[PDB]
């Protein structure tokens, strides 16, 4: 029996037709009707029948049927190369999902094969399948991605790892450059959005708390020429201006926010060699005025690692800066103002903090718009010209003023090395702000901070509540002793008489009592309140104990922050990374990267003499090197090797120690007599600072 | 004068409370605080702009600063740029619905200048949320 | 026979191998031999041999003796398709014309078919063999050249031709625009270079004058700033620094200023339809930066019509114009001057002459590069902003004001309408440099201006001294007068008694006396020294009676035009048209170009009534009308299409007059009630002025 | 001191004249009249730049003057622009032996900058008859 009047497959036909082949030891009906159905595609609509029509055990089971020889795998490729166009066209024109839901069935079809993974897919059926999937609409995608969501945690990662490889293979199997791009091949960007919708899943998959959301900031008032302009359009006040948010994000209704802990961690997704190979400056482009074919990376963040992230930050901070440089251009040359294009930060080197509260605060209160030029800080009683030398200089300063814990503006716990806001720094509001504004101008301006904050911290910023799992970074003691008491099994009304009325110490030593329901002293913890305890004890220290400073410092990040993708594309645990830097001394990585200049070469005497000696260096000698050439002495966002360090000869063989161009992270060597003067005259210099 | 609701917006119906008509009214800037000339009142009538009151007085706005703050706002707030049917399926509705005004003149474009956006694949801009193209007038050498 | 040895063609075997195919009626032994040799390049250059060793009579024979059947002239295009990338990559890489400088010899033997003309080499033979022409060395091009210029006018006026056809079909047969351009294509670039070639061969074919050259003007000094940085670099003054030559000029030797009249005149060699395919925006960046393929078609000027030659120099003086403004800005943002990026021209109404000199003179004796700078004339007296509107009013009223036979400044000729240089204006140099400064200004700014002089002024101008045939444009009676006792073959010395002893009127009426030759009361005209004697009175008239004021005229005029590329591009016949405008009022053209604002619409019920008007207005209307609209009664360089007029709606039926916004040639017409009211208002309103 | 032969014109030849070094000598710019630290009398020395004299005085120049000037004449007095190999063309001269000097710093560029632009296509630039080239130091990002 040739079977040529089938037009739908179930699993007792695709069943029965196996025996009677294998015994008559013809395999030809097998392939023949194979490469039939699955060819066409309005057959897959239908066949395997029963918000999912499909038998997902059945499809399992038939496909660990079939695959069991050489001729069977090969009936599968040949007819997902010929219905991948017809399928992609069909969802690009005739929009048959409108007319029914059920054509997605044959997706969840095509992708349960568990050969998928097979290197033969690459060639020419997978990019092909990913076109059609990535030419699918809204709804049925969030649709897919709710069904996805019920897989095991090993199915996720095998999805992952599915279009992982594809990726890999695409990447490696051509040459990009600078003529010939990545963005524009469409086979990838298919493979990166079957990826993102993959990575969604994965979210959605996970635990989701939404309750716990953070109040939205308010948005700062622009100035009030623009004020003006918009009552004279008549728009005035209209509630369309918010943050670029991804449709599938609004479509599903759970943000990546909301996913504690995923199935999968989200670094697996992010794709190593696609990377070293993908240029930001026309990503961002991509991404901001809409191309007709090319497609920017910068749509799914989770692809890109850190360092790219940065680039395409630190490439919409500066293209702001000019922005905002041609419009202080423009006033100046038709109003006929002063050419003022810095953001003059004036201060003395005895009293940093004050005098920068003071001037951001009117500058804030006056120009918000201001905030965003490049800044320029230059020190009182001293003369010169900060082309990036003295802003690193007067942050490092201004962190270690602000982080005294003199002032006790931050509680500082030995254990952990991480400082957490003192919730009795009553009436001091305007340092809050002024950190807030500090980290805001780091990060619009490229520069790295020793800063020690607890996860909690940067959750908060991020707009998510602290909760009880944030408890262990910030005071491990308590998390202990509260998931001590969760996991008490007995009567808790018996052993211990702790109740609602919670006393803490203070920093001056005299405890003070809180309450944390009406009247907690009344009512004791039981074992069926057990649960709502913790919950509301972890609420009230992590949120409202530092209702007040919290709020204030949190506007003040968000005033410099606002129109920035920060929020778009960090989570909360690439925040800490971003503001501060890796704190991996690599000097390897800096021997590739270290430019020459003023006569000196690669292969020259002193400076194989110069890398022996930094080579020997002491682990804190090595920080003390790096915070006397460059200004920090963490390593950038990255590795040593982003830092391009350039060692310029300065002259002869003298007695002066060599000095350091920090705005641009040179080192002046003259060439000495030999090694072990060099070596002297490094650890004299060194170690001035 | 102290009731927004009350006080009118379109210069039209301004110039029928004040018993004048549009012929010979008299009108004065609110940024450079200058008197308008009957070509920049006539071309404020034409633009479809409201009126902007400050402590009660009547106020509108003339070429020079107008062009010279649509241009700071679109150098200052520009968030991003979309094509014209990628526009049209944002939003679902047709384009001679959508209120489009020129980045440069700040003039409400007829449904000319969106077809020829749309033949020509010109980029609509988003200023703060409000969309804006180029103008006849504005893109003329 | 088949004549299968045969390596090299000459008259006699050509002709010894046609009776015996004719009357063996077999024409195969033709055409294989045919396409045997001539395939083979080195076969050429021994075929038909004897600074060239080529019997051209001898070509020409064998071509029409050759060229007689429908299978013959096949048998040369396939011959040629096949050569031509072989010739074209042995030029290009082997150096052949190195070893021998007879290579060249088959080039000749190729463009010696007069079938060449004929549309079927169009397809595939002409572009490749022009291909291989243009691969060609400087040295062969130049012999090349000389070759050719021995050739009679209707000969050249062939391969003018020849080209032309070539250029036309390759422009019509393709499609061009911003994205696919015309530089990039290989055969029209090559088309154009053997049609520069050919141009240059007619120039050096026809008179050449190099005796009478004007002196080199002095270069100007630049800012002290750029002194001082020669000084520092130790590269001082270099005299290599001077305008871009073609090398094919300097090869020759011969410049296209020296030929007077040639064999063909130079408008033929213009290109219509390659013109309106051209882009110039994109031809100037590629004529400035070399680009590796593109090839920009302003290094051939000839093929340009004087439309785009003005974009050229328009985009050029609009460049040099943004580099100033750039580099104002600079020195406001560094130095913390004033910006200033216009060339502030403050003058009063009555006295535009003086307050002009004097301001230029301040200028030009401080600030050579203020020059440069774009013009901003600001009328003392009156406030406002100058957009276009008020730099053109000044250039009128400062031509109405040094023009005026008042000031005795220029002479006036009632009979041509053509002002001369007036040879008793004396003490008086600061206003010809004032004039030359005003014309220099007016090419910089784009404003056309109402200028009548003889061609010989632009002649002396671009740096040629007038001589006796440029007198009948400057001296009619003169020249007819010097011409008559030329052409009269008797004695001279019997009728009349004219010696070099030459009296003239003055403009009082008293006359003077003047000596040619060191005593010419003494020496008289006789037959034999008659034709020394017209050269030099004519060559006192036109040179060293104005020798003190056209120096300071010329002087002021490259002051300002000495970077431009319009010593390169325009010949002094072009000058004054780029200069003045066109005087043809053609208001057809100007209907179709008219843009409509405020309203009114193409169809209108008043614009329709305003076109009828204007077209049943007056000759002398017309011109008041432009004048009024647009600030000058000539058409553009060009026609009135080119003048971009927009039309403006004011507002309702009114009692005033329209009014006009003469920066951007913009009308203020209100809707009036009737079609008879409007011309009424117009006729009022364009009468004022 | 008026005759410019006997006056020398190198940094070192000059250091000669008046019996000292270059370890400590001390200069003063041409341009802000202001003088020089050790390090930019240093890169002087190593950029080969010929002594100015003003009224018999010695001078140099300080890295913000020379890099602001060059920028200025390459803004004000650029002529065009060649390849490598059309300039070879041009010159016939190999390019190690051409004086090319950097638009920004004025550093003469050693033959592996001339590599460099040569294999990277980098276009050379003409400004008043001063070719002139990308050095190392000002092509780092
Ligand atoms: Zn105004
Ligand atoms: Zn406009
Ligand atoms: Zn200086
Ligand atoms: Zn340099």
């Amino acid at each position: 029996i040739d079977f040529k009047d089938v037009t739908y497959l179930t699993e007792e036909k695709v069943y029965e037709i196996l025996e009677l082949c294998r015994e008559r030891e013809d395999y030809s009906p097998l392939i023949r009707v194979i490469g039939r159905v699955f060819s066409s595609a309005e057959a897959l609509v239908q066949s395997f029948r029963k918000d999912v029509s499909v038998d997902i055990d059945a499809i399992r089971r038939v496909y660990t049927r079939l695959l069991s020889n050489e001729k069977i795998e090969t009936a599968f490729l040949n007819a997902l190369v010929y219905l991948s166009p017809n399928v992609e066209c069909d969802l690009t024109y005739h929009n048959v999902y409108s007319r029914d839901p059920n054509y997605l069935n044959l997706f969840i079809i095509v992708m349960e094969n568990r050969n998928l993974h097979s290197p033969e897919y690459l060639e020419m059926a997978l990019p092909l399948f990913c076109k059609a999937m990535s030419k699918l609409p809204l709804a049925a995608q969030g649709k897919l991605i709710r069904l996805w969501s019920k897989y095991n945690a090993d199915q996720i990662r095998r999805m992952m790892e599915t279009f992982q490889q594809l990726i890999t293979y695409k990447v490696i199997s051509n040459e990009f450059n600078s003529r010939n791009l990545v963005n524009d091949d469409d086979a990838i960007v298919a493979a990166s959005k079957c990826l993102k919708m993959v990575y969604y899943a994965n979210v959605v998959g996970g635990e989701v708390d939404t309750n716990h959301n953070e109040e939205d900031d308010e948005e700062p008032i622009p100035e009030s020429s623009e004020l003006t302009l918009q009552e004279l359009l008549g728009e005035e006040r209209r509630n369309k201006k918010g943050p670029r948010v991804d449709p599938l994000e609004t479509e599903l209704g759970v943000k990546t926010l909301d996913c504690r802990k995923p199935l999968i961690p989200f670094e697996e997704f992010i794709n190593e060699p696609l990377n070293e190979v993908l240029e930001m400056d026309k990503d961002y482009t991509f991404f901001k005025v809409e191309t007709e074919n090319k497609f920017s990376f910068m749509t799914c963040p989770f692809i890109l690692n850190a360092v790219t992230k940065n680039l395409g930050l630190y490439y919409d901070n500066r293209i702001r800066m000019y922005s905002e440089r041609r419009i202080t251009v423009l006033y100046s040359l038709v109003q006929g103002q002063q050419l003022n294009p810095y953001l003059r930060l004036k201060v003395r080197r005895d009293h940093i903090i004050d005098d920068a509260l003071v001037r951001l605060e009117m500058i804030a209160m006056e120009n918000p718009a201001d905030l965003k030029k490049q800044l320029y800080v230059e020190f009182e009683g001293e003369q010169g010209v900060d082309e990036g030398g003295v802003s690193k200089e007067f942050f490092q300063l201004v962190v270690e003023e602000i982080f005294n814990p003199d002032i006790g503006m931050f509680t500082y716990d030995e254990s952990t090395k991480l400082f957490w806001f003192n919730p009795s720094s009553f009436e001091t509001e305007g340092q809050f702000t002024l950190i807030g504004i500090v980290l805001g101008l780091a990060i619009y301006n490229n520069c790295i901070l020793d800063v020690h904050f607890p996860m909690v911290v940067y959750r908060k910023l991020m707009g998510k509540k602290g909760t009880f799992r944030d408890l262990g970074d910030s005071h491990p003691v308590l998390y202990q002793s509260l998931k001590d008491l969760l996991e008490y099994e007995g009567n808790v009304e018996d052993d211990m008489m702790i109740t609602f009325q919670i006393s803490q110490t203070d920093l001056f030593g005299n405890p003070m009592m809180y309450d944390l329901k009406e009247n907690g002293d009344k009512i004791p913890i039981t074992n069926e309140n057990r649960k709502e305890f913790v919950n509301l004890y972890s609420d009230y220290i992590l949120n409202k104990s530092v209702e007040k400073q919290f709020k204030a410092f949190r506007r003040g990040f968000h005033m410099v922050t606002n129109e920035s993708p920060l929020k778009y594309l960090f989570r909360p645990e690439e925040i800490e990374l971003l503001i501060c830097g890796s704190r991996n001394l690599d000097f390897q990585a800096l021997e590739e990267t270290t430019e020459y200049d003023g006569g000196y070469t690669r292969d020259s005497v002193l400076i194989r003499e110069f890398w022996e000696i930094v080579h020997s260096f002491t682990d804190e000698q090595k920080r003390l090197f790096l915070q006397f050439t460059t200004g920090t002495d963490r390593a950038p966002v990255g590795g040593l090797g982003k830092l391009k360090m350039i060692i310029a000869k300065n002259g002869p063989d003298t007695e002066r120690l060599p000095t350091s161009h920090t705005a641009f992270n040179v080192l002046l060597l003259p060439e000495y007599s030999s090694k072990e003067k060099l070596k002297e005259r490094l650890l004299k210099a060194i170690t001035y600072a | 004068f102290q009731d927004p609701q009350e006080r009118p917006r379109k210069l039209p119906q301004l110039c029928t409370e004040l018993q004048t008509t549009i012929h010979d009214i008299i009108l004065e800037c609110v940024y450079c605080k200058q008197q308008l000339l009957r070509r920049e009142v006539y071309d404020f009538a034409f633009r479809d702009l409201c009126i902007v009151y400050r402590d009660g007085n009547p106020y509108a706005v003339c070429d020079k600063c107008l062009k010279f703050y649509s241009k700071i706002s679109e150098y200052r707030h520009y968030s991003y740029s979309l094509y014209g049917t990628t526009l049209e399926q944002q939003y679902n509705k047709p384009l001679s619905d959508l209120l489009i005004r020129c980045i440069n003149c700040q003039k409400p474009l007829s449904p000319e200048e969106k077809q020829r956006h749309l033949d020509k694949k010109q980029r609509f801009h988003n200023i703060r949320g409000r969309w804006t193209g180029r103008c006849m007038s504005c893109s003329r050498s």
